[PDB]
This record gives structure tokens, sequence and C-alpha cells, in this order.
RNA sequence: AUACAGUGAAACUGCGAAGCUCAUUAAAUCAGUUAUCGUUUAUUUGAUAGUUACAUGGUAUAACUGUGGUAAUUCUAGAGCUAAUACAUGCAAUCUCGACCCUUUGGAAGAGAUGUAUUUAUUAGGAUGAUUCAUAAUAACUUUUCGAAUCGCAUGGCCUUGUGCUGGCGAUGGUUCAUUCAAAUUUCUGCCCUAUCAACUUUCGAUGGUAGGAUAGUGGCCUACCAUGGUUUCAACGGGUAACGGAGAGGGAGCCUGAGAAACGG
């Protein structure tokens, strides 16, 4: 991944929009390593309004300034704080690497912190874009099939892995819930259809 | 009042007396020809 | 240069005592931190022992207590706006204890429209009339509580009731 | 006051 | 109360504005010990002294002292005069002498030039100061 | 004056004087680490290019980076304790009694006593990792089959001597680390009982 | 400092002042300098065991002395009031006991004598996760005490284990052991206990003879009841 | 134009210095790390700078620090710091009368006058109220300092003696300066208007009343300068708008906004550096180089850390700058000027340089 | 001893480096004592931390090899190596309320709960005479600390024969508390003549209050405002003395280490 940060023009590879949708997800793992390499990649591809916010981007994926970052680069009303008419470019960009970091097990006490500064930049976002996190958590979480069927449980979809993909899901609701409180959008396919899917899964499973 | 130095006091202070010597030679415009200036400074 | 000892001083019936020896370094003072506001600067400063002591020099941010609800937030410091003990502290925007000072109100007014779902159950919303107006402004006036110069911290607390009142008066 | 310390030569003896 | 610069207030004291239960401010008060009463207008007072034997951070211990007080003119603090007979062993006789002291008094007490007051040792308020008036008669 | 030129490919290094100044004054006006040419320097080094990286001066002191000027200065230095001595500019000059230069890149010819010739490296890894590394050594291959071993004779005597292999996985390691748990576990254990036996105490006082 | 005179060493060692330039300074342990008994003057100059420090160096790297139950290899260790030490290859337990003198006399005692020991509890207070603890004369954290101990009070210890098995409480009538001022050594009875606040408190004590004497509460150590000591008395 | 940074960090603005720090034992193997070239050893503060002054010889500079409060003294001839010295307090402002480095003034913010000669530390007064600028009259050696109150504090040299003091009608001196032509003293008021004082005589001179059309928020004058013709007066204020006065008409011929609406630190006049008609007006953020008759921008200098005072080396093209960061930023324009004597060969790197735009 | 294994130069780490000569000083030296709930504290002693791993990197070099400059030093540059208790990084449990009262030790559905260090705010509050003391909880904060990638000797108990699981005695490290070695302030007392020494002190704080700065810390120790106070004919202040009856390391200024120094070190 750090040959395709080297290519010249990465934007007239054979499949440009495809790897852009990989580095996509890439950019939200919770490895730092490779969000750098992800993001380095997705700067290959040259975007004005990308190329304006480059510095903060790292002061993110790097972890000792990730803490004075947020409070200068996401707050509300900020002096360096991202424009509006590149809110849409850029944000997305913003989406995925904090959820990596909220991907980072809370091991230590730093860790701790870290995932508690992740949630609590939420209220800094714009409802549309709060979603758009919760989408992200839930996109993993395949339930499109329970609700289309008659609210029955597949067996394949029974697993330890399975289990463990809600139970992150789950806690990074409850950790919002706990900061938006009132304010905390609510969607039926974002939010709650996977937390009702997740339930079925625990008396499935249990029974089972 | 007079404490911790917040009145002033004009005696005489040992160690500062002749910390310098004044330039004999004076400011490069004359006498005379600095005091007009000031008469009509800003009009 | 800078020391504590009483043996410079007058005795109690005013007479002058001659210096009795040099200063000591286990009786040894060390300058003010003039603490200022801008980007986060702070000094280590080994102490006697193996104690350590943060020197702030210079300071934006600041962990802030909102006691009448109870909750904390980290937010930047405006500027100083009033200081009982001298008022060139005031004009030189110095960070010291007790230094009343100026507090972003954006994570304390998203707090409260999260938690009660009202734009800043209605009667526990219900707050102070002062501080309403405070954060209509969207700057809210807070007192240092930390000590700057020797923790490198300038936690403080939101002012309010008789407190609020007062300094408003002198204000 | 009383000093209560002990004294080393109260103890010992002086009959020499 | 609020005569300074600064708000005077009891350290680690809090009042709850919005909650409102009673009138009063709520007011933190210690015995002294020693069977010495702490006063009722400390307990039910207004007044803000860091210094003071019952509302302050000081504690009372070491020598109890008693003096007459000489002077009352400055804030908080009055001195007292002690007297003795000291023994002059070469005539065998008794000489009168006397020592001021400088003591903290609280707003708590109320105290004139003539009074006998008890005293407690403390920790050093002042360059002079080092007691504190605990009972007034 | 004298050349003390380094290639590091080889590790072989070897010197150089010149009587003429044309090269000297080719050199002149330069900074430590600019390269020159090596046809310049002499039909020779015709291809070579050369990196500066340091000399002394006609009075023995050495050339420092970071000053830029063609004379001697007294600078303050470090072997916290600091001393100022004097230090000779970064900018090659006439009063250069030697310049030390880098082979960045070789030429058409080769020199008799650097591209010709090798010094090997004189010692070999010693941690295991590095070892691993040396040979691309697989996780299921173990290290201690490929120590490097020197071969040493004293007299008729011979022996081969190998490194002590540091930050190897040996049973000792995980016997001390499973008696740490243990041991960690056990006072777990005690401090349960004492605390289960302070309950019952009180049970029985109340 | 790091070096005591003989004749500036203080009294109770009972050694003599013309043996030699320097006594044995004890080192830091769980006694205070003052009334403390270095491994060193209890094997030579009391005991006679040893005959120079090389002598007692050698007997201590040797393991044969244990102090409460523990080897200790230093020879300014500062053994001190109700320690036990214990020299299994001779078969001898010790205590350590001022006598009427004030000095420090060596008594025999039995293994179950040896098997434990007196503390008085100099202070007892809530740590960290809220678990109590007392600390007694000899520097001994004791957690999960049991609660009626208080200060004053003294608790029985076994050395094995290192726990709590008994206590008294300080009150009238108790035994009492003086280990301070003109009184050291003199065992006696509580008759009354005089507080001043604020001040050092006066404790009045009986002797079996009738006779009564006045000593601080901070050279107090009770022992046990009138006519049932805990330990084995000179 | 080519502005170029010779020394200073080469950060974004958002990361601090002390990070780069860090990250200067894992950049080592970095080739740019052994390129970068240092002009001054040790031109640096712990944490931050003050102010910064050149002696007039051109042979030696001084710089004041927050942490621990010090005196560092640079010698331009051997590149590395001539010695450091603390002080008991933070230093607001000083004054070097002598022609090398030798004897110093320096006006603490403990409200002291410490007077420094080359051995150290001479003496120490106290004036009655703080003081927030100093300057020395030469002719007469009497040392002039600035007050939060009215009275305008006097100390004369050569008696030794604190002589009577000036009485302002406004209170609060922000910046006093002189003329060497005529001597006359202008001192800087907190309201709108500036005084100005016979030197010789114990006689006001008269008011100029600064008047600013585009904005009518209250102002104070941060800082005064003379020019070396004795004619043309400097003005900065509070808002960010410097004025040009010829001293003999009321009305301001030049007004220049330099935009951002902070306080001008300080207006130096480059004469000497050929092309006589320019000056520079440093703001906490920009020092913008424009020319005094057409009031044109010649070259903008903005550096990535706030700056709290600025000097030009008689003579050439260099500025010194004190700024909040660890090192102090000096700049080069080869416009302007020939670089120094001493950085003979820094035009042989002028495209190793940074070349800010 | 096919990783090495004994001894072991050099080098990197760890610990410790804390007599003389001048001056002279009246209870400001010193001696006794009290308090530190106002304090730091190496070390000793005892307690105290369940919250890629069959073991990470050079992001590393010395010693060492080799090339040279210099009149020259515990003067030097270039090139090439290799290690750590040096330097950075870092990892399927327990306890409660407990239905079913199923069996009446007992199992047990489910509901729950679960580091430490700094700072701030708030809530509750066994110890002493006395506390905002101990301790616990909540909400946040931190250039968020610590929570064994270390070493020697021995090779036991098991079996699920894999070198599979499970292990004995020590050393070196580490958080907090207490203890000890000390230190710093600190209460009261302590034999010269003295008025031909009667006022002294605010004389760049003198007496006290409030707030801040410094400080292991209290404290005019220092700083901003405020009141004119404080000792004294009961001898303040000053003077003399058989008051040998405390200072520096060529001279003044500044700084660095350490638990402890303003160091006989730099």
């Amino acid at each position: 991944l750090k040959t395709l940060s080297k290519f010249k023009n990465i934007k007239n590879v054979y499949s440009a929009t495809e790897l852009h949708d990989h580095l996509m997800v890439l950019l939200g793992s919770r490895n730092t390593d490779v969000q750098k390499l992800a993001l380095d990649a997705l700067l290959a591809y040259k975007n004005p309004t990308l190329n304006k916010y480059r510095d903060n981007l790292k002061n993110l994926l790097d972890d000792t300034l990730f803490k004075d970052e947020i409070t200068t680069f996401l707050t509300e009303n900020g002096s360096q704080s991202i424009k509006a008419e590149d809110e849409k470019v850029v944000m997305p960009y913003v989406l995925r690497i904090f959820f990596g970091r909220a991907q980072v097990p809370p091991t230590s006490g730093q860790k701790r912190s870290r995932k508690i500064a992740v949630i609590s930049v939420l209220p800094n976002f714009k409802k549309p874009y709060i979603n758009d996190f919760l989408s992200l958590a839930s996109e993993r979480l395949d339930y499109n099939y329970f609700f289309g069927n008659s609210h029955q449980i597949n067996s394949s979809k029974a697993t330890l892995k399975t289990i463990r993909r809600m139970t992150g899901f789950v806690n990074i609701v409850n950790s919002t819930l706990s900061v938006l409180r009132t304010n905390f959008p609510l969607h039926t396919n974002s939010v709650l259809q996977p937390l009702i899917y997740s339930i079925a899964m625990a008396y499935y499973v249990l029974d089972t | 009042k007079a404490s911790k130095g917040r009145k002033l006091n004009y005696s005489v202070q040992d160690p500062i007396a002749n910390y310098e010597a004044p330039i004999t030679s004076g400011y490069k415009w004359s006498d005379d020809q600095i005091d007009e200036f000031f008469a009509g400074l800003l009009g | 240069g800078i020391s504590r000892d009483s043996r410079h001083k007058r005795s109690a019936t005013g007479a002058k005592r001659a210096q009795f020896r040099k200063k000591r370094k286990f009786e040894l003072g060390r300058q003010p931190a003039n603490t200022k506001i801008g980007a986060k600067r702070i000094h280590s400063v080994r102490t006697r022992g193996g104690n350590k002591k943060y020197r702030a020099l210079r300071i934006e941010t600041g962990n802030f207590s909102w006691a009448s609800e109870g909750i904390s937030k980290k937010t930047r410091i405006a500027g100083v706006v009033y200081h009982p003990s001298n008022n060139e502290l005031v004009r030189t925007n110095t960070l010291t204890k007790a230094a009343i000072v100026q507090i972003d109100a954006t994570p304390f007014r998203q707090w409260f429209e999260a938690h009660y779902g009202q734009t800043l159950r209605a009667a526990s919303a219900k707050i102070e009339s002062s501080v309403e107006s405070q954060f209509s402004a969207g700057r809210l006036y807070a007192c240092i509580s930390s000590r700057p110069g020797q923790s490198g911290r300038c936690d403080g607390y939101i002012l309010e009731g008789e407190e609020l009142a007062f300094y408003l008066r002198r204000l | 006051h009383f000093e209560d310390r002990f004294d080393a030569r109260e103890h010992k003896d002086r009959s020499n | 109360v609020q005569s300074e610069r600064a708000f005077q207030k009891q350290p680690h004291i809090f009042n709850n504005p919005k909650v409102k239960t009673s009138k009063r401010t709520k007011r933190w008060y210690k015995n002294a010990g020693l069977g010495f009463k702490t006063p009722k207008t400390a307990i039910e007072g207004s007044y803000i002294d860091k210094k003071c034997p019952f509302t302050g951070l000081v504690s009372i211990r070491g020598k109890i002292l008693t003096g007459t007080v000489v002077s009352t003119k400055m804030h908080r603090t009055i001195v007292i005069r002690r007297a003795y007979l000291h023994y002059i062993p070469k005539y065998n006789r008794y000489e009168k002498r006397h020592k001021n002291v400088p003591v903290h008094v609280s707003p708590a007490f109320r105290v004139q030039v003539g009074d006998i007051v008890t005293v407690g040792q403390c920790r050093p308020i002042s360059k002079t100061v080092r007691f504190n008036v605990v009972k007034v008669s | 004056m004298k050349l003390n030129i380094s290639y590091p490919v080889n590790g072989s290094q070897k010197t150089f004087e010149i009587d003429d100044e044309h090269r000297i004054r080719v050199f002149f006006d330069k900074r430590i680490g600019q390269e020159v040419d090596g046809e310049a320097v002499g039909d020779e080094f015709k291809g070579y290019v050369f990196k500066i990286s340091g000399g002394n001066d006609k009075q023995g002191f050495p050339m420092k980076q970071g000053v830029l000027l063609p004379t001697r200065i007294k600078l303050l230095l470090t072997k916290g304790e600091r001393k100022r001595k004097s230090v000779r500019g970064a900018i090659v000059g006439p009063d250069l009694a030697v310049l030390a230069l880098v082979i960045v890149k070789k030429g058409e010819q080769e020199l008799e006593g650097l591209t010709d010739t090798t010094v090997p490296k004189r010692l070999g890894p010693k941690r295991a990792n590095n070892i691993r590394k040396f040979f691309g050594l697989s996780k299921e291959d173990d290290v201690r089959d490929f120590v490097i071993r020197r071969e040493v004779t004293k007299g008729e005597k011979t022996y081969t001597k190998a490194p002590k292999i540091q930050r190897l996985v040996t049973p000792q390691r995980l016997q001390r680390k499973r008696h740490q748990r243990a041991l960690k576990v056990r006072n777990a254990q005690a401090q349960r009982e004492a605390a289960a036996e302070y309950a019952q105490l009180l049970a029985k006082r109340l | 400092k790091k070096h005591l005179k003989r004749l500036a060493a203080p009294h109770h060692w009972l050694l003599d002042k013309l043996s030699g330039c320097y006594a044995p300074r004890p080192s830091a342990g769980p006694h205070k300098l003052r009334e403390s008994l270095p491994l060193i003057v209890f094997l030579r100059n009391r005991l006679k065991y040893a005959l120079n420090g090389r002598e007692v160096k050698a007997i201590l790297m040797q393991r044969h002395v244990k102090v409460d139950g523990k080897v200790r290899t230093d020879t300014t260790y500062p053994a001190g009031f109700m320690d036990v030490i214990t020299l299994d290859a001779t078969n001898e337990n010790f205590r350590l006991v001022y006598d009427v003198k004030g000095r420090f006399a060596v008594h025999r005692i039995t293994d179950e004598e040896a098997s434990y020991k007196l503390g008085k509890v100099k202070k007892v207070q809530l740590g960290k996760k809220g678990v109590p603890y007392v600390v007694t004369h000899d520097g001994r954290t004791i957690r999960y005490p049991d609660p009626n101990i208080k200060v004053n009070d003294t608790v029985k210890i076994d050395l094995a284990s290192g726990k709590i098995t008994d206590f008294i409480k300080f009150d009238a009538g108790k035994l009492v052991y003086v280990t301070g001022g003109r009184n050291l050594g003199r065992i006696g009875t509580i008759v009354h206990k005089e507080r001043h606040d604020g001040g050092f408190d006066l404790v009045h004590i009986k002797d079996s003879l009738d006779n009564t004497f006045v000593t601080r509460l901070n050279n107090v150590f009770v022992i046990g009841e009138q006519g049932k000591p805990y330990i084995s008395l000179p | 134009v080519s502005v170029y940074q010779v020394s200073g960090t080469n950060v974004s603005r958002s990361l601090p210095d002390w990070i780069a720090k860090k990250r200067k034992r894992q950049l080592k193997n970095d080739l740019e790390y052994q390129n970068r070239v240092e002009l001054i050893q040790d031109f640096e503060f712990s944490e931050a700078s003050n102010k910064i002054k050149v002696s007039r010889d051109g042979q030696y500079c001084m710089a004041t620090g927050t942490y621990k409060p010090q005196i560092h003294v640079y010698d331009f001839a051997n590149l590395s710091l001539k010695f450091d010295r603390h002080t008991d307090a933070e230093n607001v402002d000083f004054t070097i009368l002598s022609d090398d480095w030798t004897k110093s003034v320096h006006l603490q913010n403990d409200r002291s006058i410490q007077f420094q000669n080359k051995g150290g530390l001479h003496y120490t007064t106290r004036i009655p109220k703080f003081g927030r600028s100093l300057v020395y009259n030469k002719v007469n050696c009497d040392l002039y300092v600035g007050a939060s109150g009215n009275e305008l504090y006097r100390l004369n040299l050569e008696k030794g003696r604190f002589l009577n003091p000036f009485k302002l009608d406004t209170e609060g001196v922000n910046h006093v300066s002189i003329n060497e032509v005529n001597g006359l003293l202008a001192a800087g008021t907190e309201t709108n208007v500036v005084e100005f004082w016979d030197p010789r005589s114990r006689s006001r001179v008269s008011k100029l009343y600064l008047e600013n059309n585009i904005d009518n928020r209250p102002f104070q004058v941060t800082t005064t300068s003379f020019r070396n013709d004795g004619l043309t007066f400097a003005c900065g204020t509070s808002n960010g708008y410097s004025y040009i006065y010829d001293l003999r008409t009321s009305e301001p011929s030049i007004i220049k906004d330099q935009g951002y609406g902070f306080d001008i630190k300080k207006i130096i006049w480059l004469d000497n550096v050929g092309t006589e008609n320019k000056i520079v007006t440093c703001d906490k953020r920009i020092a913008k180089i424009w020319d005094r008759l057409d009031g044109k921008a010649y070259a903008s200098m903005e550096p990535s850390v706030d700056i709290n005072d600025i000097e030009h080396v008689p003579g050439t093209g260099m500025f010194f700058t004190a700024n909040e960061s660890i090192p102090m930023h000096t700049y080069y324009i080869p416009s302007l000027g020939p670089s120094p004597r001493w950085c003979s060969f820094l035009d042989s790197i002028t495209e190793e340089l940074e070349e800010k735009p």
C-alpha cells in the first residue's frame, strides 16, 4: 500500500474508483499504520479540498497529536475548522479515521481516554453525518436478510465472530447515546434495526 | 507608603552616580534651529 | 537570587539584623511563572527530592467544571477579565489562581441541549438568568481554582450565585 | 514545664 | 463580609444554587477541643476567616496561655501582656517583668482593652503571630 | 594537499596527495556534503562523484558542519558540559591540510586502493531477530543452527567461538513468566482469604 | 554523621567506655537509634559468644541468628523492645527487656514464648481500598485488625504469620511496663490516666510494693493484666 | 520579492516545537537534518523570547527569555552564545547604552530597573509604579521610563538621581521614544493621544489626537518611532493601524491598515539599508515592509509563531524576530540589502534556504 | 558444551563520592524543650498493584578494525562493525443480589458490578482534644504515571510422550502507606557591665488584614490594595569585654547533578 501512494497518477489506474472504495475502507482500519498508508494513497488522488486540510488529517492519524487536533480541527465555530463548502468532501475522510480509532481496543488508560474523545466529538458534527457514523458502525452487521424474511436467524451468521461485531456496534451506540442523549439521531436503517437484529441473535444464540 | 519604593526618593544612591558621561556634542541640529521646529510642531 | 529566609528582615523590636550567613539551597526561592494565554507551553522543574513541578508558561485550554450540573469539560480560555490581587495581571492577561477568565460556551451548551433537549424536564432545565445571558452571549465567566505555576493546569469552575453577582458588581 | 529527660549523672554511682 | 477585592468563602464548601433547599448558606465549623465551647455566633455567623479556630484551617495544639489585652487596634489580631516574677539568686529576690504577645482573634470574639483572654498555640499565622484567641472573659 | 577518499560499499579508504593547484582550486568555495565531479579532479578519477565530509587545516583544527565561514572560529561545543574550542569553517579553502571525501558513484576506471580491495565486517548479528534478518530465517527455522562461528587457532589447538544469542526464547523465560503469574494469582487468593476472615470476624462482633 | 563515639553513645548498652575509639552505630530498622540493640553488641558485649566484630560477621554470614523469626545478616541491625532473638544452632530464644537499672537484660524464653511478641498500637487507620490497619511500636503494619483495637492497646503478634492472635485494651488495673524516663524497666498496674489535650498525657502506676509513680503515656506499654503477664518477666 | 528564513522552525503552525524535538531523534536519518544550517549557535530560548536588540557596533546581540528568565548575548564573530545570565524576574523592556554589550538597562516586570555591567548585575532600583517602556537620552544620559500612572519616570545616570517626574495629562504610557536629531520625546498613551515633550526644558510642546474614520472603536497608542531625518514620526495603534506623520503638520500623510487588527508591536525605519523610503510595521502575526511615500507593500514576513519583537541589523537585510517558539527566527531579503559581513557566504546557500513567499 | 556456559583486559550500565587557612561574634551562637493537623526524606523494616508474546526495533553505538590532521593535551575528523536491568515499543477473569426454594451446606435462571497516579468540582465521612484528617463515590483533566519483553542456581509433580501441562530457592526492578536515617522551620527557659547608650522601628515592609508569586512546605519570604501600627525606664536600641571563652579555596556574578550541596566537583 505504500507503493500505491507512490503512483504518480493513481487516478488513471485501471480501476481507480473501486480502488478508492477499498482505500476508503483501509482508512477505517483499526491499525493506525494502515490508515496512514491508506490516506497517503487517497491523496495520490489530487483533490484541492483534501490538499487544504492535509496536515490536519495526519495530526489525527498521529497518536501524540490526536487529542489536540480534535479540539482545534473539529470544534464547531473554530477558526481553523473546516469551511462549510468543504464539509461534504473532507468530513467523509473524517468519518472513517475516528471510526478506526474507536475500533482500537480500550486495553490501556490512554486508549480508554482516546475512545472517549472519539465519541465526544460527535456533537460538533451535524446530524446527517452523525447518522453516517452510525451507518458505518452497522455496515458490517448483515441484518437485511433478517428483516427481509419473517425475522428468522441464519445458522451460518450465528458465530462467535458475528457476536463480537454486534458487541462492538452496541457499545459504540451506548457511548453515543450517553453523549448525544436527546440530540441523538435515531434512524431505522442505521441503528434501530441493527440494534434489534443484535438482540434477536442473543436470544437465538442463548437458546441454541 | 515610602516602604517598597511606592513613593519617590530623590536622595543620593551611590552605585549609579557617574554611570555615564554626557556627550558634549549634543543634538545634530543647532540649539536655536531646534527651538523653532518645536514652536511650529503640529502647526 | 530569590530567597525566602527571614534573617534579612528586621527584628520584631525593629533592630537591623546582620547577615548571619550566605544564602542556602534548602531555603531557596524561584521566580513567578507568568502564564499567559496562547499555545500550550509547559516546562518541567526538578524540585528537591525526586519530586518535580510543571511550569505553565503559556496555556489556552482548561478543564472547567459546571458544579450546578456536576460536569467538567475542556474548553478554550478567551482572556482574563478580573483578578482580585492586581489589575496589571488582568491587562497582561496573566493566568493565576483566583483569576476571573472567559471560557467558551460550546461544550457546556451542547451538553445542556443533549441532556435536557432544550435550546440554551423543563423545571430541571431552568437555571439562573445571568448564566442564560452568558450563554446567549456565548462566553462564560469562570474562576481558576487550579494553580498553573505548580501543577501546570488551569482547571476551574463557572461562577454562579452570590460569587457570580459579586464579581459582576466588581466588573 | 517538666523536661522528662533521663540524666546519666543521677543514676551513676558517686560513692568514690 | 464581601469587603475585599476577592470573594470570601469557606474552601471546599459548596452551596448549590439550583437546589435552593435552605436560604442560609451552608457553613462549616469545628470544635477546637480542650473543653473550649465553640460560640454560637461562629456557628450561625456569616464571617469568613481562614485563621479562625472554629471555622478556619487552623488547629490549636501546644501551649495554652492566658493574658490581658493591651491593644486591639489592628484588624483581627490583638496584643496581650503577660506578667511574672523572675527570681534573682545573687540577692535571692524577685523582680517583675512582662512580655507582649501578638495573638490572632477571630471575629466571633469581641475583645476590649483590659479583659482576660486564654489563647492557644497554632501554626505561624504571620511574622509574629502564632497564637489564636480561644476564650474571652 | 591531501585527500582521504573512502569507498563505503567496499569499506575501503586511501590517501592521495596532489602537487598541482588546479585540483585544489576546483574544490575551492564548496561546502561539506556538496558533490564534485571526479573528471575535474583528474583523468584517473574520471566518472567519479565525491561528497565532501570534512577535513583538517594546517593547524590541525577540524572542519565542522553548521558553520558557514572560510575561517576558524571559537565555538561552544560538546564532547551537558560545554567547552569553547576553535573549529575551522565548512567551506573548502586553501587553508585545509586534508579533505575527506566519500565516493558516491564509481567512474569508468577502477581505483587501485579503493574499488579493487575490500574489508569485511568485524562482527556479525547477536540478537536472534538480527540473525533471522541476516539469514532471512522463517519463524519455524531456529537461529541456533545459523549462529555465525569464528575459528581461533592458538598454537596447535583449534576451536570455534560463537556469540551468546540475546533475546532467545528458552524454557527458563517461560518458567519465569509462569512463576510470576502464579505468584500474582496466589497473592490475590491470600488477599481474598484475609478479607473473608475479616468479614467473618465482623459478623461475629455484630 | 556516620561515626559514633563510645562516650557519646547513649547509656543503655552497658558498653565499657574505654574499649575503643568508636561504638557501633545502629543502622536503619524497626526501632529508633536511641532504644535499639545492634546485633554486634548483643552477641559480643552481652553474650560474649563473639570476641570481635569480624567473628560477629562470620556468625551472621552463617545465618545462625534470627530476629523475630527472620535471618538478619547486618551487624548493626537495630533489635529493640519486645524483639525475639532465636539461635537454633545452640537452641536459645531471647527476649529483649529493660531491667530496673534501665539496661537491656538478656532473658531466656521458651520456644512458645519465642513464637510470638507483643506490640504497642501506635496508630490505627484506614488504608487504600478501605483496608483498616494498625502500626505498632516496631513499625509493623498489620491489616484487617480487630475493630476493638485502638491506640495505646497492645496486640499479641505471631511471628510466623504476623497476625493478631489477641489484644489488651489500655485501662485502669492493667499491668504495664515503663519504657522511658527514670522509671524505665519498672512494672506496675495502672491507677489513673490524667489527660491534657494538646499536651503529654500522664499515667499513674502502682507497683506490687504499693509505691506510686507518674510517667508520660508515651513511655507506657501494656503487657497484661495484674498478676497475669502475657510474657515471662525477669 | 524573495524572503528567506535562515533560522527558525519549519513545521506547521498547529504543531508545537517541543514535539519536533521528539521527532528530532526519529528524523536524524533524514538527509535534511544534516543539510540544515544554523546561523548562531544556541540561538534559541527554552520556551519563548520577549525582545531582541543588536549592539551599535554590529558585533553583538542581546535577548531575553521566559524560563529560566535569562539574558543571552550572542557574538556574531564566532557565531555562538557569548554567555547566559539569569534574572530574578521576567523582563519587559531593556536598553543597551554602551556601544558594546557591556552596559545595559533592563526594565523587569516586578517594577525594577536592573543595571548589568560586564562582570554582572551592578545595582537594582524600584520605580514607584510598573513600567512598560524604557529609553535612554544620549546627550543628557537620563533614563526615561513610561509608567502605568500618568507621571513618566526619570533616572539621571550622571548624578545617579531620580529627578522630578513628568506629569502627563492622561494615565498609562505604553511606549516612549526620542528623536536623536531634535531630542523630542513622544509618549504613547492609553488614550488616543501622543504626548510630545521638550528634552532640554520641563515643558509640553503639543498634543496630537489620532483620528481613524474607518473604525469608531477606541484605540491605544502602542508604539512611537522617530526617523533620523528629524521630521517624520510614526505611530502604532492597538487596532493594527500605523500612522506616519510629518511632525510639522497635524494631519496624517499615510494611514496603513495591517488587516489583522492586532496591536503594532514595533516600527523600524529602514534608512540605512538603502532606498531610504521604506518602513516596517510589526504586528503579532505579520511585519510588513512598505514604502513611506507610496504606501505600497514591498515584502511580507509571516512566521509560523506569534511575534513579540523585531529588529534590523543596520546596513544589512537581516531581521531578528523574537517569537514564542524555541528557535528565534532570522529572515533575509536579498533585494533590500547585502547580507552582513559575518554572514559573508549566506549568499552562497540562498538556493538552499527555505524561500518562503 | 554448535546459542553461550570457567576466568577475564577495555567499554556501556548501576551505587557512592555530603584535614587546613582567615574572621570573630552576648541567650540572633549554643544548650534544654515543644509543634509540624505546616513539612521533604536515598537507605533499613513491614505491608501493598488479577483490569510478535514459545518475546518488537535500531528508531545504536561504545569498546573494536582501518584512513588521516595537528608542536601539542584526559586534542581530533572520515569510513566500517556488534550487545543490555542503556534507549524507544508493547500483551476466553473475578465478585454480589440471588428466584427455582429445585436440593433444604447445596447448586442455580436472570439481573448486576469490577485499576492505579495528577489537577479541578461535588457528595458521604474509622481516628485524634480538635480537621476540609483517613477512606469511599461521581463528572471530567493530564506533554495522563505505574501496573517485570531482566539475571543466577536446581530440574521436582504429573500425565493427556509431546521436551505437553504444571513448578523450587534467590538477585535486580516497581505504585502507595507506614517505619527508620536525617533535614527545615518552631514554642518556652538559660549569671557580665551598662542611661556618662532613651528613644528605636516605617531607612526602598516596619506592625496586621485580604488576594496572588515562591516555596517539601507555614509564614510579608516576596508581590497589589488597605489601616498606622510594633518594642521600650519592667531597660527597647546602642557600646565594651579572658564572649576560642562562623566563613572562603586567586576576586566578585550566573548556572548544572543529587534523597541529601547553592558542593574544597564541573
